[PDB]
RNA sequence: GGUUUCUCUUCAGAUCGCAUAAAUCUUUCGCCUUUUACUAAAGAUUUCCGUGGAGAGGAACAACCCCAAUUUUUUGAGGCCUUGCUUUGGCAAGGCUA
């Protein structure tokens, strides 16, 4: 039971799912946050509005009880996951803010990358940016360490860039994408980062204090992109066995990350997709694409 | 304004059952109950924590001393809040 | 805002009332304030014991006022 | 959407077509031909948009062929239900008055241009005049300036954020002091009836009684029946038919669909405001002194003082910033007992066509003192009124059809805005047009027809000749219909050229409206038509009598065609679809041929 | 189909439990006859009722809907004809619920009947007078059937809005012809009545001002309350005591003078309820778009742009309700004077139970307990939506009556000694009445009106009601000794004699259903109705 | 009447509104249908690529006036518009590019590209008699 | 704002300033912590938290439990919302 | 999300549409040559001028400093004992305080 619910009327760019395996956080275009139950009859409690742009990037803490929202105003801002209320904006963003992740196990730290071509540093105590790495391009996807000590970026640049926010300077650089890297995901190990690219090369890259110095770990083709320029986010399994990407190919693949096989290439959206979550107790996945619906497979 | 004032307010003409301060339990068919839950009230029957009866034609009941108050279920069906 | 005592009901009877701390009398309802605080003549207290004191008039402690029921029919 | 065309399009191309004779067309004869059938369509639709002489011109959208073959007009008349009953009212006192004044009232000399008198271009001369400045009678502008603005203006409050709905014009919504306003303008065409006391007898309950019972009242309608001891008497008084109407149960033996009368609406009082000063609320002269009195009057166990009572101060009247009343309160007071017209606020529009300005004179009781002849008038309305009352049933089935919708749905068809008048004379120009080509289609060289629709012979015609010369009552219906129209517009088409006058077209439109039985003569091929005939000449005498009751007298201008009009769209309404039946008949034949078998 | 009957219970602000409660109760009852004048305000008045009990119905805001009168040829009639069976559940300013038993009858001269037959049922009566049209006849019929049937009288001066928007006075000659109608219904009375002091004046509490197709029923106590509302601190019975009379209030000191300070000074009344509501008429007709959010904002009421842009009665009808709150002053008015079923059963037993007052069963309906023997009174009677069958309709006197049990019916002519005329039977169902609909029920205690299937074939017009099982004490309670006298007379004939069963069946119908119809059986063989 | 600057505007729209009268008055002897009608609808092209020009292009005629204009009928708010989008800027009139008057369901050929018209095809537009209007 | 809209139509338990623990569906709170409880119920005696020999005793029916602020102790999540 | 203007499809008027048109038959009546046309009643049945209800699709326009003596962040309800009841724990009462 694939479980489509409909309801986002626009391009669903974020879908993310609460790690205690309850709840649904999805927005886009539509500028609204839809909080939705995975159990009793999927339903949709609340609708989160405070972002006039679209909410590029939704995201949960490691608690889940703050709703990072990433979007094209020039805003990050927080909501409270039990009521639907905004908290406080992180704004200073010049340009369109791209992309958000929380630093696990740590004290709230945020990471945002945006259009103005910076990365910049959050700690939401402060109403301002801490540090900030214009790297020369624009920024469209940034992650954190488990460390909460370096940042892993993939831009358009081709180079997916490791900080240290110690020396404040560039300690490692990935090369190996061949066209703009639109998504990047750090393990639950924190030992591997799932990357995308336009170029549809999707690479594992390990994070370990000694390294080959080469992580091109694992090379996946198939997550298949085109015209739409999408920025695509990747998802690593509750357990790290399988790598789900969404495509522009109106289908999800969904690979072994040992193996590196194709273990399914699934069916169910008719337009480009945006993001596919997984879920964190059971073999479950939840897809959305420019399809604007989403779906709730359980494999 | 509060809600459960609202809802004892509206707890007239039914059963209203009280516990004070003290502990006893009465029953009547409540009249007035204002803001400051002064329940102005007749046809009390009050049983004591110990188990000793009373009852009364009529009855106050002192706000700030109120225990508790339970109606009967005629209310269980304003839900908008 | 400064709520009356809703007490010219019982104004101008008798009635039976507890005060906190085991206290109970019986005198006729004349007034009352805005703090509910009530002066009630011909207060006669019956202790627990069955101890009878007819004191005259008094007031009632208001914020004490544990609770009063008229002797008599409406 | 089909976006909009010029209008010189449509006056050009039925320029190039104002006779279909030069060779170069060769083919838009017989589309006109084609284009024929619908002209019944195009007549209802033309007619049922009259400019409303409360204004000078009217341009309107209108659906026409690519090819001219044929216009219909393509827009609803809907108006603001008390706007309709206040500029007519204005209209009453207009009329009333120009007749009141003009010294000699010459009418309109009826069909002005002459049989074979070309009809004129809109570009030719009615593009060029001026409007003729209208009927328009003044407001006065302090107490009129709610409905100042806006009064005399086509469709007044179309575009109205804050009146109507929006350019639909539906959905009206306005303020009390336009409405005391509009009751004002209208309170000529307004009865002042409260209660239904007045027909107590009069009612459709009764006077349903009275029909299947076959009884009559004094001043009431009459109709068909429905199917067809001497010594223990006692009389004092005798029991009479009104008794029997209204118990009809008791003194009535065996009684058939018979109505439960005694209504019995309180008596109301009401005092009219006749001078400004007058406190909305003071005891009128005619109020009678209220003298309270009886024994003593009582004790109660009241409140004595010296024992204790006293209050902390906040407390005032529960309005006490407030005065009691206001200046226009009197005229508010007057909106709580209004007609429904002007009792209200807000509601939704309706076309021109079902507002009777009228209804209740001629459902007054007994008028009373008046010649024979306008009271069985007044009693052939109530017949007739008595008959479409006795006569709603629900529509009890219902398909939405949308017939112009699918035709402008087409490439074939389009739309413009020219001026109404261009449009009739268009019509008129086209109908002449589609007339003869049918005669030239039948190869009648030997009979040919007027601009002004009568059927001209050449000469005696032969036994085959004079034989084939006898034409279906379709074809004379839609003639004289057709001169119904030629009547109408050519005098609106005077009017504007300027050449009698906005009061003279008045007149003149009601003397068609009265007067079409002398002018057109459809009963001749229908004898139905005589009914409305009749609802003719009746409300003719009736506004006649309503119109010379003060310095006017028996002439010539009273100018009321609102009615005539209207019983003569609805006429229309019920012929047209029949008629298109017989025109596709008669055309079928024409072409397909006479069915061989 | 005939009636307006549904079965579809509509959404109520009460509970049918509590229903059930008030029943049991045996104190929070009323029973009262709402009587008036031709066309004085009764059925409106009941609908204003009705329109509060239930948040669905409103006014149809063009013409005033009775819920009430139900019969097609009651609609079709304009005008009163048969008492209405109504029941509802109302709160006084204290906000304590009433269980009123209204029969709201008609105020024509033909159908005085019903008028009586409700009377008859009843322990409060509630006479509606036209502000406008002046003490007139069934007024002073029916205050004197009233007072002689010893029933409490109460008055509502309704329709001021005909004195305020139509006659249009100064308050003073409005509280002129206030006054006027009050002394002299007072002054009625004290003719008609004994040295029992029935003289209504509102300082008492026993007359409402109200408006009802334009939603105002109020006393000087719930106005006082009103004000208490605005601001709290005034008193309720003090401040009302000082809202009749000739006293001036002086605004120097605050305090009421019983002697005018100024030459040109007005009354308490006159400024207080006689100046605001004039003021709010008028505000609220004639200035609308101009102060009129100004007026509302400095009444503290809010409508919706809903609201304003309604028509000038919704907006009336609509403020008043909003204005007056909750109909209270009627109910304190009928609590302060209608006695309950307890307090109006002696009486009743009295002029009514032939039997004894004082007596075994004369004394289980004085104190009128549900647990005595089994007395019910029917003398009314109301037919199905088709009219084929009756339902026996009155009230409890002793006992409780429960469905599934047989009664013993005994009629007019009866007596003990003779034990001819009885008749035994089980009833059928149990019926709380509202005018279209009736709550159906399982044991119906003393103090409270009463529907039955099943017992109509044994009644002519009156009966009552015990078990067959002991009891053989009982007398029928007296019949309905009429305000009118049977002198008008009909000579009927079917055009079929062969049907003539059928139109003495019919005739019989109408003898049960009509209370003041007689029919004669005349010497010829003819049929012959007295009426009036 | 209209708001100010109308004085400045009522000369050239009369004009064209006096060539609006001649190409009403004109008869088609001999003429096509459509080269009998495609005059006026030219002409109330030009008073609409006027008024809507002051309008868009010059702003000469505020919102008032050009308002006025659209309302009063010397604009075509339709035109107006239609040029107001792209790939529609030169247009001759709308049903030149409206499908409901086209037989082969394709617009006007005075709309085709100068790319994907023969070279020296002149564009015939059959209900306006443009030249190429892309 | 919402410290009790959140759980609010949810179940919690809450200990008055007496020690009942009144186990019921959030009606409403209130500024004084004016709280009314649907299908309620209360313990004295214990509060079962897999209490094997007993679990569910010392337990009072209330249904509709409005208590004030006063007696307000402490809060705490007991119940998902019924369905009804 | 709100208002507004249009487009297209679906469905609904046993009192509605405070408006009121036309035909058909099929029964009675007369105009009184014939067919008509009608008559002027009925019964019903159709059609037309409107309408309702649900949706679908597009466009325009507002938008994203001092306080707590009856109901909780000053509350002085404090302690002990004797008796009893309880398997002990525990619980009921009064008294004394300072
Ligand atoms: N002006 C005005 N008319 C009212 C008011 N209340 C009722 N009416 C009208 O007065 C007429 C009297 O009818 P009812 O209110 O039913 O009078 P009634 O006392 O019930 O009289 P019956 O039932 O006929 O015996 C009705 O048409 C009401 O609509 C009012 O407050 N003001
Ligand atoms: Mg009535």
């Amino acid at each position: 039971p694939i479980m489509l619910l409909s309801g986002h009327e626009g391009e669903v760019y974020c879908c993310k799912f609460h790690p205690n395996g309850s709840t649904l956080a999805s927005a886009g275009f539509d500028r609204l946050i839809l909080l939705w139950n995975v159990y009793g009859d999927c339903d949709n409690y609340a609708t989160l509005k405070g972002h006039s742009g679209a909410v590029m990037e939704l995201h949960y803490n490691t608690d889940g009880s703050m709703l990072f929202s990433a979007s094209t105003d020039k805003t990050v801002a927080v909501w409270d996951s039990e009521t639907g209320e905004r908290v406080k904006r992180l704004k200073g963003h010049t340009s369109f803010v791209n992309s958000c992740y929380p630093a696990r196990r740590g004290p709230q730290l945020v990471c945002t990358g945006s259009d103005d071509g910076t990365v910049k540093l959050w700690d939401i105590r402060k109403k301002a940016a801490i540090q900030t790495f214009q790297n020369t391009y624009q920024v469209l996807a940034v992650t954190f360490n488990d460390t909460s000590d370096q940042i892993i970026s993939g831009g358009i640049d081709n180079d997916i860039k490791v900080w240290d926010l110690r020396q404040n300077k560039l300690t490692y650089t990935m090369r190996g994408h061949a066209d703009s890297v639109t998504g990047l995901s750090l393990s639950s190990e924190g030992s591997y980062l799932l990357s995308n690219a336009m170029d549809n090369t999707v690479r594992v890259w390990d994070v370990r204090p000694f390294a080959p110095k080469e992580r091109c770990v694992k090379i996946f083709q198939g997550n298949v992109h085109n015209f739409e320029k999408n920025l695509l986010r990747c998802s690593w399994s509750p357990d790290g066995s399988k790598i789900a990407a969404g495509s522009a190919d109106r289908f999800v693949y969904v690979w072994d990350t040992t193996s590196r096989r194709i273990l399914y290439k699934l069916p169910g959206h008719a337009g480009s997709i945006n993001e596919v979550a997984f879920h964190p107790d059971e073999p479950i996945i939840i897809s959305a694409s420019s399809d604007k619906r989403l779906y709730m497979g359980e494999i | 304004i509060g809600v459960p004032i609202k809802v004892l307010h509206e707890a007239e003409g039914h059963i209203v059952t009280c516990e004070t301060n003290t502990g006893e339990v009465y029953r009547g068919k409540l009249i007035e109950a204002e803001d400051n839950m002064n329940c102005q009230m007749s046809n009390i029957t009050v049983t004591y924590r110990d188990g000793r009866v009373a009852q009364l034609e009529q009855v106050y009941i002192r706000g700030s001393k109120i225990r508790f108050l339970i109606l009967p279920d005629m209310l269980k069906n304003m839900l908008k809040s | 805002k400064a709520h009356p005592p809703e007490l010219k009901k019982f104004m101008d009877k008798k009635l039976s009332l507890k005060l906190n701390g085991g206290r109970h009398v019986q005198g006729i309802l004349r007034g009352f304030d805005p703090f509910m605080n009530l002066v009630i003549d011909e207060c006669v207290e019956m202790a627990t014991s069955g101890q009878q004191n007819n004191i005259g008039m008094v007031v009632i402690r208001g914020n004490s006022i544990i609770m009063l029921e008229a002797l008599e029919r409406v | 959407q089909k976006e909009d065309m010029p209008p010189e399009h449509v006056r050009k191309i039925i320029r190039d077509h104002g006779d279909m004779t030069n060779r170069k067309f060769r083919h838009d004869k017989r589309v006109y031909l084609g284009a024929l059938k619908y002209m019944p369509h195009a007549v209802l639709k033309l007619l049922e948009n009259m400019p409303m002489p409360w204004e000078q011109i009217r341009d309107v959208p209108v659906l026409y062929h690519i090819t001219g073959a044929i216009s219909f007009v393509n827009e609803i008349p809907w108006v603001i239900e008390p706007v309709y009953i206040s500029q007519w009212g204005s209209m009453w006192i207009m009329m009333r008055r120009e007749k009141r004044d003009r010294r000699h009232f010459k009418r309109m000399r009826f069909p002005p241009f002459d049989d074979e008198e070309p009809p004129l271009d809109y570009a030719d001369n009615i593009l060029d005049v001026e409007p003729l400045e209208a009927i328009q009678l003044e407001l006065d502008p302090e107490e009129d300036a709610p409905v100042l603005d806006w009064f005399y203006d086509h469709q007044p409050l179309r575009d109205s954020r804050k009146y109507v709905n929006g350019s639909t014009y539906q959905r009206w919504q306005f303020t009390l002091p336009m409405m005391s306003t509009l009751y004002r303008l209208a309170n000529q065409l307004l009865t002042d009836l409260v209660d239904d006391n007045y027909f107590y007898l009069f009612d459709l309950k009764a006077f349903f009684t009275s029909k299947a019972l076959n009884m009559a009242i004094p001043g009431g309608p009459k109709f068909e029946p429905l199917v067809r001891d001497i010594n223990k008497i006692i009389i004092r008084q005798p029991i009479r038919t009104e008794y029997k109407i209204a118990f009809p149960y008791l003194y009535n033996n065996l009684p058939h669909h018979v109505h439960l009368t005694w209504y019995h609406t309180p008596n109301v009082v009401f005092i009219k405001t006749e001078d400004p000063d007058l406190p909305a609320f003071y005891f009128d002269p005619l109020i009678n002194p209220i003298s309270h009195r009886h024994s003593v009057k009582s004790q109660e166990p009241l409140p004595d003082d010296d024992e204790e009572f006293e209050l902390p101060e906040f407390v005032e009247p529960f309005l006490k910033d407030t005065p009691l009343y206001t200046d226009n309160t009197a005229n508010g007071i007057a909106l709580l007992w209004a007609p429904r017209p002007f009792n209200l606020r807000s509601g939704r529009t309706r076309r021109a066509l079902d507002i009777p300005l009228v209804k209740n004179w001629y459902r007054e009781h007994c008028p009373a003192g008046q010649p024979v002849k306008v009271r069985v008038s007044y009693q052939k309305l109530l017949k007739y009124y008595v008959l479409n009352a006795l006569k709603h049933r629900p529509p009890k089935a219902q398909k939405k059809r949308y017939l112009f919708r699918s035709f402008k749905a087409t490439k074939f068809f389009q739309s413009t805005k020219l001026d109404w008048v261009e449009v009739g004379l268009q019509v008129c120009r086209q109908g002449y047009n589609m007339l003869n080509l049918l005669i030239h289609r039948k190869n009648l060289n030997y009979l040919h027809l007027d601009y002004n629709f009568n059927l001209k012979p050449v000469k005696t015609l032969t036994t085959k000749e004079r034989k084939k010369s006898r034409f279906g009552n379709a074809f004379h219906l839609c003639r004289e219909v057709l001169r119904l129209t030629k009547l109408v517009v050519d005098s609106h088409v005077q009017y504007r050229l300027g050449n009698v006058d906005a009061f003279q077209l008045a007149d003149g439109l009601q003397y068609i409206f009265a007067h079409v039985g002398q002018l057109t003569g459809m009963y001749r091929y229908k004898y139905k038509l005589m009914r409305q005939i009749r609802m003719c000449k009746d409300l003719k005498h009736l506004i006649y009598y309503r119109f010379n009751t003060g310095p006017v007298g028996k002439g010539p201008g009273c100018g009321f065609w609102a009615a005539g009009w209207r019983v003569w769209l609805f006429f229309m309404r019920g012929i047209t679809p029949l008629l298109e039946r017989w025109l596709g008949n008669l055309l079928a034949r024409q072409f397909e041929g006479r069915h061989s078998k | 189909k005939f009636t307006l009957m549904e079965q579809t219970l509509p959404v109520t602000v009460y509970e049918m439990d509590f229903l059930a409660d008030l029943m049991d109760n045996s104190e929070l009852i009323r029973n009262v006859t709402l009587c008036g004048h031709l066309h004085h305000g009764k059925t409106c008045f009941v609908d204003c009722l009705i329109e509060q009990t239930h948040p669905e119905i409103r006014k149809r805001y063009d013409q005033d809907l009775c819920y009430t009168d139900i019969l097609f040829t009651e609609q079709e009639r304009g005008v009163g004809i048969k008492s209405t069976p109504v029941t509802v559940v109302l709160p006084d300013t204290k906000g304590k619920s009433y269980l009123f038993n209204i029969m709201d009858t008609p105020g024509h001269v033909n159908f005085s009947d019903e008028v009586t037959a409700g009377l008859r049922i009843s322990d409060g009566v509630v006479l509606f007078i036209d502000a406008a049209e002046g003490v007139m006849l069934n007024t002073e019929r029916l205050i004197k059937h009233a007072v002689q049937e010893r029933l409490a009288v109460t008055v509502c001066i309704n329709k001021i809005d005909r004195l305020i928007l139509e006659l249009k006075l100064p308050p003073t000659d409005a509280y002129y012809k206030l006054r006027h109608i009050v002394d002299e219904v007072n002054g009625l009375i004290s003719m008609y009545s004994t040295d029992e002091n029935l003289i209504l004046s509102p300082l008492l509490g026993n007359v409402c001002f109200s408006s009802s197709q334009y939603s105002i029923c109020f006393t000087l106590g719930s106005f006082a309350k009103i004000y208490a509302d605005t601001f709290g601190d005034i008193n309720y019975q003090e401040f009302a005591k000082r809202l009749w009379g000739d006293i001036y209030f002086n605004p120097k000191t605050r305090k009421f003078t019983k002697k005018a300070p100024t030459s040109s000074s007005q009354r308490s009344f006159v400024e207080f309820i006689l100046e605001p509501l004039y003021k709010i008429l008028a505000q609220v007709v004639g200035d609308v778009d101009t102060s009129l959010p100004r007026t509302l904002d400095e009444l503290g009421i809010h409508l919706t742009k809903e609201e304003l842009k309604l028509n000038i009665r919704p907006l009336l009808r609509l403020v008043c309700k909003k204005f007056f709150g909750e109909f209270t002053g009627f109910v304190d008015m009928c609590v302060q004077h209608i006695p309950s079923p307890k307090v109006g059963a002696k009486p009743k037993i009295e002029h009514t139970y032939t039997g004894g007052v004082d007596s075994d069963l004369g004394e289980a309906m004085s104190d009128c307990d549900p647990d005595g023997p089994l007395m019910c009174h029917t003398t009314k009677m109301y037919s199905t939506d088709d009219g084929v069958q009756f339902h026996a309709f009155g009230r409890v006197l002793s006992g409780t009556i429960h469905a599934g049990q047989p009664v013993k019916v005994l009629g007019e002519n009866y007596t003990l000694e003779d034990e001819e005329d009885s008749q035994i039977c089980t009833v059928g169902r149990l019926w709380i009445s509202v005018a279209r609909y009736h709550i159906e029920v399982n044991r119906v205690p003393a103090g409270n009106w009463v529907l039955i299937e099943g017992v109509d074939q044994p009644i002519v017009k009156t009966a009552t009601i015990t078990e067959p099982r002991g009891n053989e004490e009982a007398q029928i309670f007296r019949p309905l000794k009429f305000n009118t006298t049977s002198v008008i007379k009909i000579a009927v004939e079917p055009v079929n004699p062969s049907e003539l069963p059928k139109m003495l069946d019919g005739l019989r119908k109408v003898n049960k259903s009509y209370p003041s119809l007689t029919t004669k059986v005349e010497e010829s063989g003819e049929h012959v109705i007295l009426g009036t | 009447a209209p708001p100010d600057g109308w004085e400045l505007i009522e000369p050239t729209l009369d004009e064209l509104d006096q060539k609006m009268r001649e190409a009403e008055t004109e008869p088609h002897e001999g003429k096509r249908k459509v080269e009998s009608l495609w005059p006026i609808f030219r002409i109330h092209h030009q008073k609409t690529r006027y008024i809507f020009d002051l309008f868009y292009k010059r702003k000469a005629i505020s919102r008032e006036l050009y308002e006025y204009c659209i309302k009063e009928g010397y604009a075509d708010k339709n035109l107006i518009a239609k040029w107001k989008k792209q790939g529609y800027e030169n247009l001759c009139c709308l049903r030149c590019i409206q499908t409901r008057d086209t037989n082969f369901g394709t617009n006007c050929i005075c709309r085709v590209p100068k790319s994907k018209l023969e070279v020296g095809r002149i564009i015939e537009c059959t209900h306006c008699g443009c030249r190429g209007c892309s | 704002s919402s410290k009790m809209l959140q759980h609010i139509d949810y179940r919690m338990r809450c200990i008055l300033q007496d020690g009942r623990i009144f186990i019921g569906t959030f009606k409403a709170f209130d500024k004084h912590m004016n709280l009314i409880l649907c299908d309620c119920d209360e313990f004295r005696k214990i509060k079962p938290k897999n209490s094997k020999q007993a679990e569910r005793e010392e337990k009072r029916v209330l249904g509709l439990v409005l208590l004030r602020g006063e007696n307000l102790v402490s809060m705490t999540v007991e119940g998902p919302p019924p369905k009804d």
